[PDB]
RNA sequence: GACUUUUACUUUGAAAAAAUUAGAGUGUUCAAAGCAGGCGUAUUGCUCGAAUAUAUUAGCAUGGAAUAAUAGAAUAGGACGU
RNA sequence: GAUAGUGGCCUACCAUGGUUUCAACGGGUAACGGGGAAUAAGGGUUCGAUUCCGGAGAGGGAGCCUGAGAAACGGCUACCAC
């Protein structure tokens, strides 16, 4: 069965940004979901974007602008701790100079340099470059 | 082992005795007596290592068998004889006096005291109680046990005691703001003041200190130490004050000694 | 039923005096056992007597505080709990789940089934295999 | 036929002491 | 999708954005709630009952008009049965199939179904006595199930 | 989702199937089974000393045709039969019988094409002398 | 005193023997090493050093409340009352 | 009862418990445990008899005197093997 949603929506989101889009219909949805995609759309990876209300669960349609290579979620949510972002940044980004592997900390969801800069840290979700 | 030991091996030695490694190959064994094996300081290290007054073992022995060397008033004549914190060393035909404080870096060192200062030595109370026939008496740091103290003394109040009769003069009770130096652990050799007192029943008690510079740090309660005020000590205190530095502002300070 | 052994059942020095006649036939001892745990009312009003006991013994309670689960209660005043936790494997970097029993003792002031989330408090060595004695129950 | 063989810290000992005893 | 069996068959009843009440129905929800306890007491089953409000009397859903469902509403008169109905109708099917093996002993196709059916029973069971809706003390068995049924 | 559980509390399953699987390989099965303590006629050591029975005419026929000098030893620590190789010598005139050989490993890898051998071991020394600087004439051997 | 859903997870602090490790200093003639040494009037002596770092799980103390569990008035045998 | 002292440590009398696929119990080890060693971009693989700490033994078993401390082998007693 469905069992993570936001690796189907960023699976979505991805293939339509290979087959070169600009919208995508994401069913259902979530508060991370939300949250993630507003940590994408700070940097601004994607333009605006909108919730639909069904009553049940949302569909969210999403504006893709051009400047998504990949996005992608780390399945199991490994526990990680300050140094540890230093590996995972080693492994999944394609360079030092940008590209954000993005965390879930008690202070919230949000990219790896601001949980630098707010010396936290977390869980993690995945990674958008 | 079969029975208790007797011997005590070089690498095995306490590392703020500052032993090479490659002098011989033992330590001195400290002997039973009123400091912990651990953090005690034996009388040949103090004579040979920081005073550079015996150059070999037997030296050691020669001195202290020409009964020169005072420990808190009374001539000991053990080469490992533990000599530990707030003792009183006395020098006579040097005319000398040595208070052992620890440095900021943890470890013991040479600090000279004028003759109405080594009178007296501190010692925080470690136990207080009601002994036969109803004797109340207190047990301090180095195992010296007074009778009839002032009952206002409760357990871990420092106690000024003069040597010459080894009374209580006054005492110091344990309160929030007083000048504490500190005996255990990481943070050893640093003076400040205490924020409060955070306690655990059933487990460690631990205790918030502030310095001269704010920085603030925190310790377990046997590791604490009441010396006096702000800014009265009972004693004299050793050069750099218990204050710790950082690495840069050491490095800056030991150049700036640097100018021709 | 109090006097079921072949030795009489008492708290050891406790007397009653048979002159001065009081109103209950006991009189009767008993202790809190500190940190903050409070002692129930069936050890003071009751009449049992018990050696092991927490509050009406000679056992003190000091060292770790635990908790756990109750498995088996088919065994006279004491029971068997199964804390249980998640070891970690650094290689594939994640965890399994490993439990383990504790025998540990529980005053008859007490009244446990299984199921329920006992804290239980260490003591001094009750029996070959019993070091915890139980301090406090909350019912599953 | 025959069964397999699985030897002990025992049989390892005792065979390796006549051996010895033999050879000395 | 569809334990037991390959299918992925989707058919279903939508249900409405609209949580309220609809404009055109002009009944009062004491009206349609005595209609329920109507219906009953004359012996029906919420599904049922569910089917005849929408079918006659325009009823759409019972939690549309009413606050409650229909099973609340039961709850609340003291009429739901002993088991709540799923679980009875598959006993009910089970024992048809147990009878139907119990005449005929070479249908190996009734034998792997009736297998399918009993664990849709025993998982089914698991949910119910889980959440305290049947007491732990029950189980399914065989004459147990004629019990039950017959 | 690549057939292996990615779940967060699934380490047991991951390390009982990485030693189920490791039995797999040629080392590690060689290794905890106590193969070299068991069979291998070295007993697991780098060389091994031993008596001469026989010498030995081997014939490697194809696709090379050669006279492969060999001898035939009895080791002294095992009572282990062994023939093995004995180089540069034509004659193998620094060899007799009944000498003491200390012998070492030797990694050919005969054919099967032809039935020709590779022996598993090398001649280092006989009768304690360096069987190289025999060879090279830098030692003499006394002849028992 | 009476209160007093919790854990998992992270943050920080203490705890973690020296030796070994990384690394600061230091013309052992250089080095591997060692913890020495550096200055004067060397004529009655001054003088800095012997740092700092390494949860690697279990236990302890503390901050966080995202994530993931679990419970919380449904036959009311529920809650706050000067 | 015994012990320096809790404790099935043992004894009498009662119960019928305790551990286990979250791998008990049995088996193997060319297994003294650790600080550490070698090798790598990372993660890992393999060693640690061996200078420090702790354990155990003095041909194999057992028993004991003395003493604060030994079931001591550069102390005793008996058996077994030399």
């Amino acid at each position: 069965t469905r069992s993570s949603v936001l690796a189907d929506a960023l699976n979505a989101i991805n293939n339509a940004e290979k087959t070169g889009k600009r919208q995508v219909l994401i069913r259902p949805s979530s508060k991370v979901i939300i949250k993630f995609l507003q940590v994408m759309q700070k940097h601004g990876y994607i333009g605006e974007f909108e919730y639909i209300d069904d009553h049940r669960s949302g569909k969210i349609v999403v504006q893709l602008n051009g400047r998504l290579n990949k996005c992608g979620v780390i399945s199991p949510r490994f526990n990680v701790k300050i140094g540890d972002i230093e590996k995972w940044t080693a492994n999944l980004l394609p360079a030092r100079q940008f590209g954000y592997v993005i965390l879930t900390t008690s202070a919230g969801i949000m990219d790896h340099e601001e949980a630098r800069r707010k010396h936290v840290s977390g869980k993690i979700l995945g990674f958008v470059y | 082992a079969r029975g208790p030991k007797k011997h005590l091996k070089r690498l095995a030695a306490p590392h703020h005795w500052l032993l090479d490694k490659l002098s011989g190959c033992y330590a001195p064994r400290p002997s039973a007596g009123p400091h912990k094996l651990r953090e005690s300081l034996p009388l040949i290290v103090f004579l040979r290592n920081r005073l550079k007054y015996a150059l070999n073992g037997r030296e050691v022995k020669a001195i202290l068998m020409q009964r020169h060397v005072k420990v808190d008033g009374k001539v000991r004549t053990d080469t490992t004889y533990p000599a530990g914190f707030m003792d009183v060393i006395t020098l006579d035909a040097t005319n000398e006096n040595f208070r052992l404080v620890y440095d900021v870096k943890g470890r013991f060192a040479v600090h000279r005291i004028t003759d109405e200062e080594a009178s007296y030595k501190l010692g925080k109370v470690k136990k207080v109680q009601l002994g036969k026939k109803g004797v109340p008496y207190v047990v301090t740091h180095d195992g010296r046990t007074i009778r009839y103290p002032d009952p206002n003394i409760k357990v871990n109040d420092t106690v000024k005691i003069d040597l010459a009769s080894g009374k209580i003069t006054d005492f110091i009770k344990f309160d929030a703001g007083k000048l504490v130096y500190v005996t255990g652990g990481r943070n050893l050799g640093r003076i400040g003041t205490i924020v409060h007192k955070e306690r655990h029943d059933g487990g460690f008690d631990l205790v918030h200190i502030k310095d001269s510079l704010d920085n603030t740090f925190v310790t377990r309660l046997n590791n604490v130490f009441v010396i006096g005020e702000q800014g009265k000590p009972y004693i004299s205190l050793p050069k750099g004050k218990g204050i710790k530095l950082s690495i840069a502002e050491e490095r800056d300070r030991r150049r700036a000694q640097q100018g021709l | 039923t109090v006097q079921s052994e072949r030795a009489f059942q008492k708290q050891p020095h406790i007397f009653n005096n048979p002159k001065v006649k009081t109103s209950k036939r006991t009189k009767r001892w008993y202790k809190n056992a500190g940190l903050g745990f409070k002692t129930p009312k069936t050890a003071i009003e009751g009449s049992y007597i018990d050696k092991k006991c927490p509050f009406t013994g000679l056992v003190s309670i000091r060292g770790k505080i635990l908790t756990g689960t109750v498995v088996s209660t088919k065994m006279h005043r004491t029971i068997v709990i199964r804390r249980a936790y998640l070891h970690y494997i650094p290689k594939y970097n994640r965890y399994e789940k490993r439990h383990k029993n504790v025998p540990v003792h529980v005053s008859p002031a007490f009244r446990v089934q299984v199921g329920d989330i006992v804290t239980v408090g260490q003591c001094r060595p009750i029996s070959k295999t019993v070091r915890f004695n139980v301090v406090k129950v909350s019912a599953a | 036929g025959k069964p397999d063989k699985q030897v002990s810290k025992l049989q390892r000992k005792n065979k390796a002491k006549q051996l010895r005893a033999q050879r000395i | 999708g569809r334990m037991h069996s390959a299918g992925k068959g989707i058919s279903s009843s939508a249900i409405p954005y609209s949580r309220n009440a609809p404009a055109w129905f002009k009944l009062s929800s004491e009206s349609v709630i005595e209609q329920i306890v109507k219906y009953a007491r004359k012996g029906l089953t919420p599904s049922q009952i569910g089917v005849l409000l929408r079918d006659a009397h325009g009823v759409t859903q019972a939690r549309v008009i009413t606050g409650n469902k229909i099973m609340r509403i039961l709850k609340s008169n003291g009429l739901a049965p002993e088991i709540p109905e799923d679980l009875y109708y598959l006993i009910k099917k089970a024992v048809s199939v147990r009878k139907h093996l119990e005449r005929n002993r070479k249908d190996k196709d009734a034998k792997f179904r009736l297998i399918l059916i009993e664990s849709r029973i025993h998982r089914l069971a698991r949910y119910y006595r889980t959440v305290a809706v049947l007491p732990p003390n029950w189980k399914y068995e065989s004459a147990t199930a004629s019990a039950l049924v017959n | 989702g690549k057939g292996k559980p990615r779940g967060l509390n699934s380490a047991r399953k991951l390390r009982v199937h990485r030693r189920n699987n490791r039995w797999a390989e040629n080392n590690y099965k060689k290794r905890l089974l106590g193969t070299a303590f068991k069979s291998s006629p070295f007993g697991g050591s780098s060389h091994a000393k031993g008596i001469v029975l026989e010498k030995l005419g081997i014939e490697s026929k194809q696709p090379n045709s050669a006279i492969r000098k060999c001898v035939r030893v009895q080791l002294i620590k095992n009572g282990k039969k062994v023939t093995a190789f004995v180089p540069n010598d034509g004659c193998l005139n620094f060899v007799d019988e009944n000498d003491e050989v200390l012998l070492a490993g030797f990694g050919r890898k005969g054919k099967a094409k032809g039935d020709i051998p590779g022996v598993r071991f090398k001649v280092v020394k006989v009768s304690g002398v360096s069987l190289l600087a025999l060879w090279k004439e830098k030692k003499e051997k006394p002849r028992s």
